């Protein structure tokens, strides 16, 4: 596979910190009075 | 009542004032369509088919220098098949084109009304300026245009039968 | 809701009579009972000629008769102009 | 009322006659649709380039620089026949220009005469009246530039000679 | 410096970064660049060639595995389409390398649109339009030998193809461009 | 084959409609 190396970089970080992030800020959002 | 048909009755939507009437209207085209419409078509039909009468009789008289190595033989509609091989035909077609976006805006205001129909505005001679030779001069266009659709036809037609085109063919 | 737009020469065309006033016919709204009904024999008898000359149709079909055999189901619509423009008294 | 150019046309309500260049020549009805000030730049603009590139087609086939990848005559085959470096770099020196003249600024943003973009560091424009006779010159050379650059850039398309070439010999002799 | 085998891209970085003000030094940055459009279009042809040439040995080595099995039949349906597909990819872009390197600038562009009416000098008058022919024929063998259902000759004959093709890289030299 | 730069260039062109996205999405939120 050509750049072989984005799936084991891109992967983690999609499937664990965008989450994360995207959890943590909604979580954030909505529990927010203004 | 009709004046050319006189078992018919008069069309409805034709008058007197307009150019070229005899009160022919059998098959009442003239309440179908918009009179305006149809009175600026005969006026295009009328215009073109007296440039193609008159063509076809030139270019029996003489050609054009060089035409007669380009084409050979043809005469009539042959000779249009032979420059659409050349550019000459889609040239003529896109002045004529160009021509005719700007008679699709002069016919927009005739439908509006503002623009009286056939009436381009191209008097550069001073042939108009009487408006007692002008109703003449209409008169005479619209029964020369006439005359020249009925010619244009049998010109071709002619030419469909023999080849001879038109007055190669009154000659044998 | 808000005001729905229709084109410029829209008219009302909603009729409870016998038959429908002749602004149902657009631009044929001043033909002749008679002018459609002798138009809506012609095409149905142009129309069933010209589509009977190519019914085993061929690679080279005359255009014309193609052309011509639109006039069939024209002619349903020019005897139903007819029967309108009558009951008008046109 | 009437088109001055168009006889049997009326003349466009946003003309007005004072704006330089003006014959009533709007049949297709483009100043309803869109701003005339922006069509003005654009109109200016676009026959600034055209000057430029026609006097570029000329002279291009005459002279160029003593290199090679400067040698070719024909304009469209010479900005093949080039470092593109060379090329982008034109590119981006185009939008920094463009950028400073029209003080960064959109289509709204821009209008301030149209087409007043300042360049004009010599005192040309001494009488403002000798100005509006050099704006109607402008936009007439420009407009007939327009059409100028075309006809070669499609003569060089056609031929494969370039401007003068193409006049000089043209194959009377033939289609 | 070289073509990717397999992608056909500007691989090595040629190690020109200069900066170089004064002598541009084709400075492989942009606006540092010194190469013409031309040479740009040059290195994707070349890098066609690359891609078509390296998949040669794929041919080769599928037909050997075909004439290895139990009883051999040489798919004559995939000699053919990778003859339709990869070959014949070959030769177009053989044939355009030609026709710039022979009439020049024009073929770039500079006469127009591709029309049915070149106004161009053809792919012929070029030193390498040769290896062209190689190849050209090369393919006439491969459809040949499928016909027939030699193995030998598809093996041979797509041999002729990548030794053609190497030859026609080795005398162009095409430049290498990255910009 | 696809090169390394040419997935660079996907993900370039992904990324201006991610810009673009946000931007849309903005706008309907207000
Ligand atoms: C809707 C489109 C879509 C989908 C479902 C996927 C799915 C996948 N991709 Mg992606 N990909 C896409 C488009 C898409 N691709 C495009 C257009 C590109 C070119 C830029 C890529 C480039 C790409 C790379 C380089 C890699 C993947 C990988 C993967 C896999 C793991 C997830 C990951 O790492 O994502 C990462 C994906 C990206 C960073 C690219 C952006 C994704 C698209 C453009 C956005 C789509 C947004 C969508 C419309 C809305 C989502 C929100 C939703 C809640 C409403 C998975 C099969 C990985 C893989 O193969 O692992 C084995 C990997 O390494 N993809
Ligand atoms: C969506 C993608 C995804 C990915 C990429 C992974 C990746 C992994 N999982 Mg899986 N997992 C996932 C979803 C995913 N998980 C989900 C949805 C569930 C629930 C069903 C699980 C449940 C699960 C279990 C139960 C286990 C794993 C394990 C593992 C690890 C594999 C074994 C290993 O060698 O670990 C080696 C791991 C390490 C050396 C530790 C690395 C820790 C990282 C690098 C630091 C992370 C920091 C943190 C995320 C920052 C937070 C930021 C903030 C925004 C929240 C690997 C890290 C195993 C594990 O944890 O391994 C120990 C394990 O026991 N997973
Ligand atoms: C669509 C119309 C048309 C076409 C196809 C041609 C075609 C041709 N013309 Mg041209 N020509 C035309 C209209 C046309 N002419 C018109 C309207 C005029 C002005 C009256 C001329 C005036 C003209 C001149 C003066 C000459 C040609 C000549 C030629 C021929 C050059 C090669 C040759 O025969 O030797 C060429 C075939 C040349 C020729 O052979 O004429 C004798 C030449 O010298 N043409
Ligand atoms: C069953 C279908 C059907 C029916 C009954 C009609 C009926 C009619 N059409 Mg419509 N028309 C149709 C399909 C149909 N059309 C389709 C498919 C098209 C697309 C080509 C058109 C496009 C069309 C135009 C553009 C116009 C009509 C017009 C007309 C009227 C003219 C009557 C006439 O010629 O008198 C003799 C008539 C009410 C005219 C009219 O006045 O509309 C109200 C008109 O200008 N028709
Ligand atoms: C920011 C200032 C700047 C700088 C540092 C350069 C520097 C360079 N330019 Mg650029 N250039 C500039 C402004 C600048 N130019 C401007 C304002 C224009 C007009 C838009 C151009 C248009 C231009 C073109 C068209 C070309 C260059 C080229 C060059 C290179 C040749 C050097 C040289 O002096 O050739 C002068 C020649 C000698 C000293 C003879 C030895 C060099 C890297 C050439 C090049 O190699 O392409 C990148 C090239 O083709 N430049
Ligand atoms: C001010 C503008 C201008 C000028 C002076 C010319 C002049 C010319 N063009 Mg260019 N041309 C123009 C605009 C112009 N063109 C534009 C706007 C287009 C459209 C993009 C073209 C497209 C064009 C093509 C495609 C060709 C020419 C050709 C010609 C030559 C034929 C002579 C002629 O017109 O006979 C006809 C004149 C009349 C019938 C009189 C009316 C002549 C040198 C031809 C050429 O170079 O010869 C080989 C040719 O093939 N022109
Ligand atoms: C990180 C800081 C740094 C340092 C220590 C140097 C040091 C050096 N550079 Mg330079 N250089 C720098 C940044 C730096 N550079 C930057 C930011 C660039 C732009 C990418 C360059 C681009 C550059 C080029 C293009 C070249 C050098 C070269 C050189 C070396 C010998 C000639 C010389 O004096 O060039 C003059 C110094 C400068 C141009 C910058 C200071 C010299 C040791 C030359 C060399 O030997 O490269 C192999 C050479 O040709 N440099
Ligand atoms: C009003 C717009 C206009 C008109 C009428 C023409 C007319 C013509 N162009 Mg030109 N052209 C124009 C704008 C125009 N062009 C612009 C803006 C561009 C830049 C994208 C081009 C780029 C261009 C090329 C590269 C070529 C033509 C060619 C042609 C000829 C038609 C055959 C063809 O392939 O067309 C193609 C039309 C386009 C690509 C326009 C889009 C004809 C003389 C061809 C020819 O035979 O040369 C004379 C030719 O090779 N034109
Ligand atoms: C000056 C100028 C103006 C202008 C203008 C112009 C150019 C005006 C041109 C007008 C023209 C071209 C008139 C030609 C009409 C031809 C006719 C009526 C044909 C009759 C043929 C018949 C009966 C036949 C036949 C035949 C048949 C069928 C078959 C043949 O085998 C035999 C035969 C040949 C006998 C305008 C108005 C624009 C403005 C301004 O003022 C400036
Ligand atoms: C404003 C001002 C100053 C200035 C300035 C400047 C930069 C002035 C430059 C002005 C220029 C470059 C004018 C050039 C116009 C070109 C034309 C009109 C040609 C059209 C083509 C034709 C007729 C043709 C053709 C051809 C065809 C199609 C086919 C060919 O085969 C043959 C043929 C040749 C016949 C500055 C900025 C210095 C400062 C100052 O404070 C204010």
């Amino acid at each position: 596979m050509t750049a072989a190396y984005l799936p084991s970089i891109l992967v983690p970080i999609i499937g664990l910190i965008f989450p994360g992030l995207v959890m943590a800020f909604a979580f954030i959002y909505i529990e927010q009075d203004e | 009542m009709s004046e050319s048909v006189p078992f018919l009755k008069k069309p409805e939507a034709l008058d007197s004032s307009m150019a070229g009437y005899a009160g022919f209207d059998p098959l009442g085209l003239s309440s179908i369509a918009d009179i305006k419409f149809l009175q600026e078509s005969e006026i295009k039909h009328c215009r073109i088919a007296m440039l193609a009468a008159a063509g076809s009789i030139a270019q029996d008289i003489f050609t054009f220098p060089g035409v007669s190595k380009v084409v050979g033989t043809a005469k009539m509609t042959g000779v249009h098949d032979v420059l659409v091989k050349q550019g000459a035909m889609g040239q003529i077609l896109l002045w004529t084109s160009f021509l005719e976006v700007f008679g699709t805006i002069a016919l927009l205001e005739t439908l509006d009304g503002k623009r009286a129909p056939g009436d381009f505005k191209f008097d550069p001679l001073g042939f108009s300026k009487n408006a007692e030779t002008a109703k003449r001069y209409q008169l005479s266009e619209i029964k020369n245009g006439r005359l020249a659709m009925l010619a244009t036809g049998g010109m071709v037609h002619g030419y469909f039968i023999t080849g001879k085109g038109p007055l190669e063919l009154l000659t044998n | 809701f808000s005001p729905v737009p229709s084109p410029e020469g829209t008219k009302e065309t909603y009729w409870e009579t016998k038959a429908p006033s002749s602004d149902v016919l657009g631009i044929g709204a001043g033909v002749s009972s008679g002018n459609f009904a002798a138009a809506s024999v012609f095409a149905a008898l142009v129309g069933g000629y010209c589509t009977g000359q190519v019914i085993p149709l061929t690679v080279e079909p005359n255009p014309l008769f193609l052309a011509g055999s639109f006039l069939l189901p024209y002619s349903w619509a020019l005897h139903v102009a007819a029967w309108i423009q009558k009951n008008n008294g046109k | 009322d009437m088109s001055a150019s168009v006889p049997f046309l009326p003349r466009p309500a946003a003309l007005d006659g004072s704006m330089v260049g003006d014959v009533g020549f709007d049949p297709l009805g483009f100043t309803t649709k869109y701003d005339i000030k922006w069509l003005r730049e654009s109109e200016l603009k676009h026959g600034r380039v055209c000057m430029l590139a026609s006097l570029g087609c000329i002279v291009q086939e005459i002279v160029h620089l003593p290199f090679e990848a400067t040698s070719n005559p024909v304009a469209s085959e010479a900005f093949f026949q080039v470092p593109a470096g060379g090329l982008w770099q034109i590119f981006a020196g185009i939008g920094i220009v463009e950028h400073f003249s029209n003080n960064f600024k959109m289509s709204g943003s821009t209008m301030r005469a149209p087409g007043n973009l300042g360049f004009d560091p010599l005192n040309f424009g001494k009488n403002p009246s000798a100005r509006a006779r050099y704006e109607l010159a402008e936009i007439k050379n420009g407009r007939l530039a327009m059409l100028g650059f075309g006809g070669m850039i499609h003569g060089c398309f056609i031929t494969g000679k370039g401007p003068i070439g193409a006049l000089t010999s043209m194959d009377w002799h033939q289609s | 410096a070289s073509l990717d085998p397999k992608t056909g891209f500007p691989i090595q970085g040629g190690s020109r970064e200069k900066l170089c003000g004064g002598s541009a030094s084709a400075g492989c940055q942009p606006m540092t660049q010194a190469a013409s459009i031309l040479d740009k279009q040059r290195t994707v042809l070349a890098g066609k060639i690359t891609v078509a040439a390296n998949k040669v040995p794929v041919l080769t080595a599928a037909v050997d595995k075909m004439k290895t099995a139990k009883k051999p039949k040489l798919d004559r349906d995939y000699v053919l389409r990778y003859s339709a597909l990869y070959l014949t990819t070959l030769v177009d872009a053989m044939e355009q390398y030609c026709l710039r390197d022979a009439n020049g600038a024009k073929a770039a562009g500079g006469a127009g649109l591709p029309k049915f009416k070149e106004t161009l000098k053809p792919a012929s008058s070029s030193s390498l339009y040769s290896y062209v022919d190689t190849v050209k024929s090369g393919i006439a063998a491969v459809s040949a030998a499928a016909k027939a259902g030699d193995f030998d000759g598809v093996n041979k004959a797509a041999g002729d193809i990548k030794t053609a093709a190497d030859s026609f890289l080795s005398t162009a030299n095409p430049p290498i461009i990255f910009n | 084959m696809i090169s390394d730069t040419q997935i660079f260039i996907a993900l370039i062109l992904a990324l201006v409609s991610l810009v673009l996205a946000i931007r849309l999405g903005r706008a309907l939120y207000q």
